[PDB]
């Protein structure tokens, strides 16, 4: 099953103020599987995670956050490669 | 009312030499446990994941859960040395007890090959699962008769020793698990569901526990095209909600968000959309 991929910030995003941006990754199979969040297109290497789980109908999901300013200039996002995808996903965080 | 506690296994094979175990806890679905996987210990991740039981009852748990995946990722592997190119593959246990609302236990044991159902365990046998064949009626011939009290143990585990332990982390964990946790909420844009057409997006972050309510209103009449999103997790326990409502431009004035939940006593958040109506 393919990775389902949602981002959002844990409070209202505020240029300055620090904040949590959230990749909730889940209904994937198998486990293996590359979530990365990214700032300005680069890994951030400060991040946490969920250890691995599963649902009732067996796939996987992951939360994964690390602290972050929203700032004017800076990109925000999730990045996810699982064998179910020919190419990384790619969902940016906006607002 | 229900409750329920699972511990979780995910046991990934690459070939005949190499494989990969994960194991954690869970409290519904609040982790209280890990497993650190090279010294072969339990991490508890609360102050009060020992629940109620003694240092010597998680040492002897911590020696059946060891000797446990001794036999495990050596016997699987064994038999899939003859059956490679079936390489790689992935097992999941789940194994656990559910409490319900008389007080009544009950225990169970789920194992699935590859995503599917491979097995599971009913009353004193285990039982293979229908849709799978041959492989499933395998395991469960060599569960049931080549291995020893592996079955009653389980057994007593799932039985007895679960639901002792659950109700011991959910009393250990009193303040933690009755705790109240007010959510914050906040208006954005969603992406344009068409031209001439506005998405209105109301959060509602950081609530506990996860029974809340969310609706876009005009005055008092609730718009019947909210969309709820899933109640998504934040680290550190607690929530996450999107309520979204799709408007034609000219139509989102005097629309707000209405968020009701417990920690708030009755004082509902209440937020207007503002869009780009002020100048
Ligand atoms: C704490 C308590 C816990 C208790 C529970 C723990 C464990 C429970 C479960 C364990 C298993 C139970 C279920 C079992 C079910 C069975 O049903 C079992 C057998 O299935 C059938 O078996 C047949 C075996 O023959 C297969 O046929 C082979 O298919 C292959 C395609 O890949 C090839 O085509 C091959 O042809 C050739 C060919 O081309 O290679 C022809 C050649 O002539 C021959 N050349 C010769 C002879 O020289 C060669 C040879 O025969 C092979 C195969 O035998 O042997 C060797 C060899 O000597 O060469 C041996 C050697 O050791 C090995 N080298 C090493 C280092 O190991 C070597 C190597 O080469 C390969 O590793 C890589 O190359 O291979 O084979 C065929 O034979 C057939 O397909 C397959 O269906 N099914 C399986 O799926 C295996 C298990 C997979 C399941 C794993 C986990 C699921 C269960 C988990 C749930 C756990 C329970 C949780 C609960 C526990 C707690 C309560
Ligand atoms: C990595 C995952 C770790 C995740 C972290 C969890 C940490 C946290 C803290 C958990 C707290 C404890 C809680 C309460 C867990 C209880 C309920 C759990 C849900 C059910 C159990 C499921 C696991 C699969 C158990 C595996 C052991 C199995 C049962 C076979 C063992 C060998 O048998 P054997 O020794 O041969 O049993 C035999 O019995 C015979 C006598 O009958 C003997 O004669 C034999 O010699 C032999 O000993
Ligand atoms: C088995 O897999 C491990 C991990 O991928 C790898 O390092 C090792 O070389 C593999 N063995 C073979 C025989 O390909
Ligand atoms: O999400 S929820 O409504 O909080 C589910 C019930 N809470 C369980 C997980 C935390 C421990 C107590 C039992
Ligand atoms: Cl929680």
């Amino acid at each position: 099953r393919t990775p389902k991929i949602q981002v959002y910030s844990r409070h209202p995003a505020e240029n300055g103020k620090s904040n949590f941006l959230n990749c909730y990754v889940s209904g994937f199979h198998p486990s293996d599987i590359e979530v990365d969040l990214l700032k300005n297109g680069e890994r951030i290497e400060k991040v946490e995670h969920s250890d691995l789980s599963f649902s009732k109908d067996w796939s996987f999901y992951l939360l994964y956050y690390t602290e972050f300013t929203p700032t004017e200039k800076d990109e925000y996002a999730c990045r996810v490669n699982h064998v179910t995808l020919s190419q990384p996903k790619i969902v940016k965080w906006d607002r | 009312e229900h409750v329920s506690f699972h511990v979780i296994q995910i046991f990934s094979f690459v070939n005949q030499s190499w494989a990969r175990g994960q194991g954690s806890g869970w409290l519904d679905e609040l982790q209280t446990h890990g497993w650190d996987s090279e010294s072969g210990t339990i991490i508890f991740l609360h102050q009060w994941s020992k629940g109620q039981f003694s240092n010597e009852e998680l040492s002897d748990l911590e020696l059946l859960f060891r000797f446990y995946l001794f036999g495990l990722t050596r016997e699987i592997q064994d038999h899939a040395s003859q059956d490679y190119s079936k390489y790689p593959f992935e097992v999941q246990v789940k194994a656990g007890c559910e409490l319900h609302s008389g007080g009544s236990p009950e225990g169970f044991f789920q194992v699935a090959f590859n995503g599917l159902d491979l097995l599971s365990f009913q009353q004193t046998t285990w039982v293979p699962s229908p849709g799978c064949g041959s492989l499933a009626q395998s395991v469960c011939h060599l569960l049931n008769h080549q291995y020893e009290g592996v079955t009653e143990t389980v057994y007593n585990l799932i039985r007895s020793t679960c639901p002792r332990f659950l109700l011991g982390l959910l009393d250990a964990g009193k303040m933690y698990v009755h705790r109240q946790v007010r959510p914050e909420a906040w208006l954005s844009s969603g992406p344009s569901p068409g031209p001439g057409r506005l998405q209105l997006v109301c959060h509602v972050s950081g609530f506990y526990p996860k029974p809340v309510w969310v609706m876009w209103m005009r005055g008092e009449q609730e718009q019947q095209g909210t969309q709820l999103g899933d109640i998504l997790p934040n680290a550190n326990g607690t929530w996450y909600l999107r309520a979204t409502l799709d408007v034609a431009d000219g139509e989102a004035a005097g629309l707000s968000c209405r968020v009701k939940h417990s920690s708030l006593e009755g004082q509902d958040i209440i937020l207007y959309w503002r869009g780009s109506l002020v100048p």
